[PDB]
């Protein structure tokens, strides 16, 4: 039949308001009151904010509103913090049992302020090199925007071959983290001198040396 | 959902 | 909140028929028939396609399943066919102002091998307690399907407050990468016997365990 009606967006502003419409219908969001709201950020499980079109869970953030107006139902999202940047779906009871949900908007936070990484690399510990590899970990974390490059260098000639940078997931906050990684076989990693990781991110690079030189 |  | 888990990765052929769990940490469970499952395909809304442990809701085929007996809701597709790939959660009523999922499964279809998880565990630079900093990382490499649980412990004390988790990503062996880790400060690092990362895919469940034997 149909799927509740949703826009594709909600850009507020830390602190600014945002309201979420879904249309619905006479079947549904028309002769019944119950209207669920979720907020599921990127992959995870979704949550219960709004459970009867407006009232929340007892453990949901305090100023999280919602309404109906006859076939249009909304979430008046007015404490803009940026935890929330998501993916938010209303659902409604229609016919015998059945519930349907909606398209998704897609809640985005503006004016966030620019993290620059945290840049921290890893040389292969003991128990590694018992089992004789070695691989070193090139931890890109705690930033704003999630677009960046890692370089890793061999020591100039760049080394860039056997890594497995695997990039960024946004951290219990909305700030990232990535990782890169490089395949080492303690032969060369007893030759050449000192390894690089350097992370470029809106431009400020960082870079970071491991030598063999430590305390394993 | 629950409801009911 | 989670106090439902589910299998990270679950995972058949086309002919395969795969059983999915949503164990309770409820001691309400059996107090309860109200467990409801819901499909998730990629960009696409949550689907009920169960409701109230046995029935499904109209267009959900004969052969999606819902049984529970003790804590353990279950569902199986009882023959998996191609986009029955999604992400499958569980709800469980609870009471009203609490209304809680599972972590959400994954099925996935192989076209490829399985690959168990590559755990290997990290531990706090000596440069970088240089600076009184102290993280452990946990690479997590080389698996498929692409969904994995980790979990981070001290002294037969799990530490769910320190950590973050990535999101696996696809390399160039089409085989899939995680990190996680757990920063803190060189007290906790050092007061400490043990640090175990341990990590669960399907099946296997393999813990790396690192100690503070540190230097300076």
């Amino acid at each position: 039949p149909s799927a509740l009606t949703q826009p594709p967006s909600a850009s507020g502003s830390l602190g600014q308001s945002v309201t979420i419409s879904c249309t619905g219908t006479s079947s549904d969001v028309g002769g019944y009151n119950y209207v669920s709201w979720y907020q599921q950020h990127a992959g995870k499980a979704p949550k219960v904010i709004i459970y009867e079109v407006n009232k929340r869970p007892s453990g949901v953030p305090d100023r999280f509103s919602g309404s109906k107006s006859g076939n249009t139902a909304s979430l008046t999202v007015s404490g803009l913090q940026a935890e929330d940047e998501a993916d938010y779906y209303c659902s409604s009871y229609e016919g015998s049992d059945n519930f349907v949900f909606g398209t998704g908007t897609k809640v985005t936070v503006l004016g966030q302020p620019k993290a620059n990484p945290t840049v921290t690399l890893f040389p292969p510990s003991s128990e590694e090199l018992q089992a004789n590899k070695a691989t070193l970990v090139c931890l890109i974390s705690d930033f704003y925007p999630g677009a960046v490059t890692v370089a890793w260098k061999a020591d100039g000639s760049p080394v860039k071959a056997g890594v497995e940078t695997t990039k960024p997931s946004k951290q219990s906050n909305n700030k990232y983290a990535a990782s890169s990684y490089l395949s080492l076989t303690p032969e060369q990693w007893k030759s050449h001198r000192s390894y690089s990781c350097q992370v470029t991110h809106e431009g400020s690079t960082v870079e970071k040396t491991v030598a063999p030189t430590e305390c394993s | 959902q629950x409801h009911x």
